[PDB]
RNA sequence: AAAUGGAUUUAAAUCUCCUUAUUUAGAGGAAGGAGAAGUCGUAACAAGGUUUCCGUAGGUGAACCUGCGGAAGGAUCAU
RNA sequence: AUCGAGGACUACCAAGAUUAUAACGGAUAACGAGGAAUUGGGGUUCGACAUCGGAGAGGGAGCUUUACAGAUGGCUACCACUUCUAAGGAAGGCAGCAGGCGCGUAAAUUACCCACUUUCGAAUUGAAGAGGUAGUGACGACACAUAUUGGAGGGCAAGUCUGGUGCCAGCAGCCGCGGUAAUUCCAGCUCCAAUAGUGUAUAUUAAAGUUGCUGUGAUUAAAACGCUCGUAGUUGAAUUAAUUACUUUGAAUAAAAUAAGGUGUUUAAAGCAAAACAUUAUGUUAAUGAAUAUUCAAGCAUGGGACAAUGCAUUAAAAGGAACAAUUGGGGUGAUUCAGAAAAUAACGGGAGAGGUGAAAAUCCAUGAUCGCUAUAAGAUGCACGAGAGCGAAAGCAUUUCACUCAACUGUGUCCAUUAAUCAAGAACGAAAGUUAGGGGAUCGAAGACGAUCAGAUACCGUCGUAGUCCUAACUAUAAACGAUGUCAACCAAGGAUUGGAUGAAAACCUUGUUCAGAACUUAAAGAGAAAUCUUGAGUUUAUGGACUUCAGGGGGAGUAUGGUCACAAGGCUGAAACUUAAAGGAAU
RNA sequence: UUAAUA
C-alpha cells in the first residue's frame, strides 16, 4: 500500500528526468509534496508546477528543465539536531556548493541553508542535486 | 524493519546473526578454558618426555624433529617444534621448556602434521642462543 | 545454468499436468514436455499400391489412411532422430 | 489487490465533479427522505436503497440532494439496522457455507473459504467495536449467528 | 552484683538424604578425520556407456539397484 | 520493632504480584562510574588499579564500647590453620608497608625521615610504612651522543655474488624453495629497513561494505518458510488559517582526563606556574586559573507547531470491505452416467505352435494355446480434442448430466468511511511414498523366484509375482513442494498475438477501434549484473533509505551427537562442539 | 550383444 506519498512523487520525478521527459504527473497531491516542490523551485531545479483539483486529493504536473539530477526522499525522518547538519550533508550531498537537503521544521519546510540561518532543526525529508 | 520506532528487532537481529561469526563465536563460547592446551596464556612451561620426528605432507619430503611436552598448569601432553637447524641435540630430557605458539596458518603450521607449538627456551636461554 | 528459458516444457500458468507414455521407451513424461509428432500414412506402401489396385473387387475404392499421434520422451526423441541437438543461438528458433 | 487472493481488479464507480444536484432534478428532500424511508421499512440494505432511488427515481447521488448520506438519514429516522450492513452480509455467507458443510464433510475448498470469511468477520467486528457502532458485548458465534442472520 | 538454673531470638558447626553443575574410568558398539602410491569393484563427470538429481519404501559386500511421484541443474526452447 | 517510612516482623482478612516490551532461571576468566586503546563518519573492545560510590579482612555466625562498627592492627563460639611450652597451659590472623614460600609466561628494598600535603591528640612542640626522599626498574612517554636487531623469491625495500650442503639437513606466518649448477638451506662479502631499539608469541582495534543504523547478500557462488490465515510488533492516503514526541535556548551539574587559551620547563613530554617590562621591593597588580566547552540516556524551564502518537464534525483514494447486474471457471463436494483397451469366464471354428530377445532361454499349449466372432460381471482408467490455453493459496484439477457451493473479472451518480500492508507465538490445506482398520483386488509392480548377459551381475533385458497401486475413516507433514526469484505499493522503451469482459463500427459465430483484468512471447545501440542472462525486472542502488517478515556468513565434521517436543512407527521441528583443511564453489573462453 | 583399470 502507499505508505509514503512523497517517496512515490520523488521517484516519479527522478525517473522522468533520466528519460529526458519534459513534464511529469503525480497522482496524489499533498501539502508536503507542494512544499518540497517549492523548495526545488527557489533553487531553479524545476520550472514550475500546476495542481489540478479532482475532488479526490488531486494531481500535480511538474515541468522539468534538464537540471534535476536526482531528487530522493529519506526514509524514517530522523530528528536532525542543528549539530548534526554537516554530518548529513557530508553523507547525502555531492559537495559543499551543489546540493541541498530538505527539512520539516516548526517554521515550515526549509532546506539546510536557511534552516541553519533560522537556527532550527527538525525531521529530514529528502534532498536534490 | 527500517522504521523509526523499530529498534527492538534491529538490535535483536544483530544479537542472533553475530553467533554465525566463526572467528567471533570461538573467542566467546567456553572453549578457550577447556579445549585449549595452552589456555589464555601466551607461553607455557612443561617437561620434555619424548623426542619425536614427524614426516611432512605429500608435496614435501623429510622428517620434522620435535619434542613431546607435559605442561605444568594443566597436565596435558603436546608436541613442540625445535626451531632452526640442529636444535634437537640441545634439548635434554625431563627438563623444563618454554612453549610458545606459532603463527596460526590454516590452524596448523610449520612441522606440518598437526604441530602448533614451538620451543623457545631450554631451561637455558634460548633454543636460539644456546 | 538455465539452458532454456521455458525449462524445456510448455507449462506456464499451472503447477501439474498429467503423464503420457513414450511410444518407444514406455517412459512416463508429462504431457507438455513430451515430443508430440503426428503421422498420416496409407495402409499400403508405395510399392504395393499398384498390385492391390490391379486385382480388386470394388469399382473405384479409395485406399484409406492411418492416423496416430506419437509421443516420445527426450531420450528416445534424440536417439530416434526425431529431433536433433541444435546450435546455442539456433535453439531459440521455434518455427 | 484483494485481501486474500492475488487478484487485482480496479472495477470502481466514478463520482462526477459536481457535488450539487443536477439542474434537471426537481424532487425535494421531503420526497427523497420518505421514498427512502419506505424502502428501509421493507427490509432493504442501505446500499440497495440508494440503487433503487438511482434506477427508478433518478436520484443517483443522495448526498447531492439532501446533503447527508443514506446511513445518516436512516439513523435519524431510527431505521438503521442494529448490525451494520456490510458485517451482516458477511455473516449471512458464513452461515450459508456452514450449512452446506454439514452434509458435505469432504469439501476441503469450502472449509478454506469459510476460514477466510470468518477472518473477515473478526476484522470487521474489531473495527466496529473501536468505532463504538457495536457494543463490546457483541461476539460472533456459529451457534448463534444462524438465528440473528436468518 | 559475680558464679549458676530455665525459656525465647539470632544461629555457626556437623551428619543423613535429594538435586544440580563440572571433571573423569570403563569391556564392548556405532562414527568422523588424517596417513600409507594396500585388496574389491565402476557409482559420478561424454547419451560416462541403464540421462542425472530430489522425497519416500525395500534390498544388497561396496559404491548402489529397483518401485511410486516429481525437477531439468537434459541429451528437446521446434510439427 | 527501629533513629524512621515499610510485610521489617506478628494476628486476622482478601487473592493477589511478574511475564513474549523476555519474568523466573543459567553463564561470566562481572565490583559500578569518571574514564582508556583504536577510530573519516558510525562504531568495537577494555576499565582489579590516581578520584567518587559499594563490599571484605582465612570461612560463616553472635556481640561489647561509643555519636558513628555487626569493628576484626576489638571480643565470643564452631571449622581450617600457625606459633610458644617447663606437657600443666597460652595468642595469632600481612586482601597494611618491606620481606619469605608456593603458583604462574608474568611483576621491585626486610632503606631513611616527618622537612612537603594532610589527619589525630590534653595541642604552635608528639606521632603518622598516610606522605616525602632514596634503591631495583628496555612496562611505557619526551629530548639527545657515535650500534644493534631483523632481512635480501613474491606479499615487501634489498644479491639472478661465491663456498659447502644434495627432496637429506632444513627454510617456510601464505604461495613455495630444496632429487648434486639451490636467487629461499648452512656460511663469507655486500646493502635493505628501523635505530638505542629491534624480532617473536597471545589478545583488542583498524583493515572487515567478511556482522551491515550509515552498510552487505538470498536465480545459478551460502542463503526466500510448500502455501494461506493470524496475535503481539513494525508501517500506515489526502484533509482543519490537552498532553507527549521533535526542535531552540538555558538552569543545575566533582575534580582528574579529552579538546582547547596563555606561559621559551634551553625545545619537547610536562607543570600551572613565572615573569615579558616595570632593570623588578612600588605595580603592570587587588597579577594567571583558559569562557576552561563538553556530555549521552533520563529529569526541570523556555520560544515554535511543520512532521508524528494518545485526543474527546471534511471527501469518497486507479487503498480496502460490502451490495447488485451480467458472465467466466479441466475450482471443490455429492449423486448420476458413457466408453472400449487389457485381462477373466462361457460357447463355437482351427489344429501346432505361442511368448520373448541382439540371439536365446525360463514360461504357456494336444486337458486344444496364440488367433477369429459373439456374449457377459467387477476393478481401473478417462485417448484422439489437449494448446507455452483455463481454474486454484499451494499441493493440484480432463467422459456428460443434475444439484450444493466458492472465487474472480467486468459494469455501476449503490453503501461504509481507514476498516489497511507485512506478520515471532498459533492455526487450516499440504504430491508421491509410508502406517492403522474395513472393502476391492483388473493392470502394473519395491521385496522375492527363475532365465539370459558378464570374469562376476545380488543390476540393466525377458517371465512369474507378495506388500502396494483403487475407495472409505484416521495418521504422517516431507519433495529439484522450482519461476531454485517472499508479500504489498509507485514509475517504467518498441511491438505482434492470445484468454474473459465492457464499449463503437461492420450482418452466437467471425473481422476491426478503444479500454480493464490474466498466462505468456519478440526486439533493444538503453538500465543492471561476475557473466549466463533479467525487461509485467534480477531496472529506478557508493547519486547507497517506499513498508514488513524469513534466511546466509570459506569447505568439511553435519542437519551429525545430545537435550526438548510431536508421531502407532518410519520419521518430522529445534539443533551444536571437538577436530581437520587453503581452498571448496559460480559464469564464461 | 559385450568394452573393467592406470
Amino acid at each position: 500500500v502507499r505508505v509514503n506519498v512523497l517517496a512515490d512523487a520523488l521517484k516519479s520525478i527522478t525517473n522522468a528526468e533520466k528519460q529526458g521527459k519534459r513534464q511529469v504527473m503525480i497522482r496524489p497531491a499533498s501539502k508536503v509534496i507542494c512544499e518540497f516542490l517549492n523548495v526545488m523551485m527557489k533553487h531553479q531545479y524545476i520550472t514550475d508546477y500546476t495542481v489540478v483539483d479532482t475532488h479526490r486529493s488531486g494531481k500535480i504536473v511538474v515541468n522539468l528543465n534538464g537540471r534535476l539530477n536526482k531528487c530522493a526522499v529519506i526514509s524514517p525522518r530522523f530528528n536532525v539536531t542543528l549539530s548534526e547538519f554537516d554530518k548529513w550533508e557530508a553523507n547525502l550531498l555531492p559537495s559543499r556548493h551543489f546540493g541541498a537537503l530538505v527539512l520539516t521544521t516548526s517554521y515550515g519546510i526549509l532546506d539546510n541553508t536557511e534552516a541553519r540561518a533560522k537556527h532550527t532543526g527538525g525531521r529530514i525529508l529528502g534532498f536534490f542535486y | 524493519a527500517r522504521g523509526l520506532h523499530a529498534a527492538r528487532k534491529m538490535l535483536a537481529q544483530r544479537r542472533a546473526n553475530k553467533w554465525a561469526d566463526k572467528e567471533w563465536k570461538k573467542g566467546k563460547l567456553v572453549t578457550r578454558y577447556k579445549c585449549n592446551p595452552l589456555g589464555t596464556a601466551s607461553h607455557a612451561k612443561g617437561l620434555v618426555q619424548e623426542k619425536l620426528g614427524i614426516e611432512t605432507k605429500q608435496p614435501n619430503s623429510g622428517i620434522r624433529k620435535c619434542v613431546r611436552v607435559r605442561l605444568l598448569k594443566n597436565g596435558k601432553k603436546i608436541t613442540a617444534f625445535v626451531p632452526r637447524d640442529g636444535s634437537l641435540n640441545y634439548v635434554n630430557e625431563n627438563d623444563e621448556v618454554l612453549i610458545s605458539g606459532f603463527g596460526r596458518r590454516g590452524h596448523a603450521v610449520g612441522d606440518i602434521p598437526g604441530v602448533r607449538f614451538k620451543v623457545v627456551c631450554v631451561a637455558g636461554v634460548s633454543l636460539w642462543g644456546l | 545454468t538455465s539452458k532454456r528459458r521455458n525449462n524445456g516444457r510448455s507449462k506456464k500458468g499451472r503447477g501439474h499436468t498429467q503423464n503420457v507414455r513414450c511410444s518407444h521407451c514406455g517412459r512416463c513424461v508429462p504431457k507438455d514436455k513430451a515430443i508430440k509428432r503426428y503421422q498420416i500414412k496409407n495402409i499400403v506402401e508405395a510399392a504395393a499400391v499398384r498390385d492391390i489396385s490391379d486385382n480388386s473387387a470394388l469399382t473405384k475404392y479409395k485406399l484409406p489412411k492411418t492416423y496416430m499421434k506419437l509421443e516420445y520422451c527426450v531420450s528416445c526423441g534424440i536417439h530416434g532422430r526425431v529431433v536433433r541437438v541444435r546450435s546455442r543461438t539456433d535453439r531459440r528458433n521455434r518455427l | 489487490g484483494r485481501m486474500y487472493n492475488p487478484g487485482r481488479g480496479i472495477s470502481r464507480r466514478c463520482i462526477p465533479y459536481r457535488r450539487s444536484a443536477p439542474s434537471w432534478l426537481k424532487t425535494s428532500t421531503l420526497e427523497v427522505i420518505d421514498e427512502m424511508c419506505k424502502l428501509a421499512k421493507k427490509g432493504i440494505a442501505p446500499s440497495q436503497i440508494g440503487a433503487i432511488m438511482r434506477d427508478t427515481h433518478g436520484v443517483g447521488l443522495v448526498k447531492s440532494v439532501t446533503g447527508s448520506k443514506v446511513l445518516r438519514i436512516l439513523k435519524l429516522a431510527g431505521l438503521a439496522p442494529k448490525i451494520p450492513e456490510d458485517l451482516y452480509f458477511l455473516m449471512k455467507r458464513a452461515v450459508s457455507v456452514r450449512k452446506h458443510l454439514e452434509k458435505n464433510k469432504k469439501d476441503k475448498d469450502a472449509k478454506y473459504h469459510l476460514i477466510l470469511i470468518e477472518s473477515k468477520i473478526h476484522r470487521l467486528t474489531r473495527y466496529y467495536k473501536s468505532a463504538k457502532v457495536l457494543e463490546a458485548s457483541f461476539k460472533y458465534d456459529a451457534n448463534t449467528a444462524s438465528a440473528i442472520v436468518s
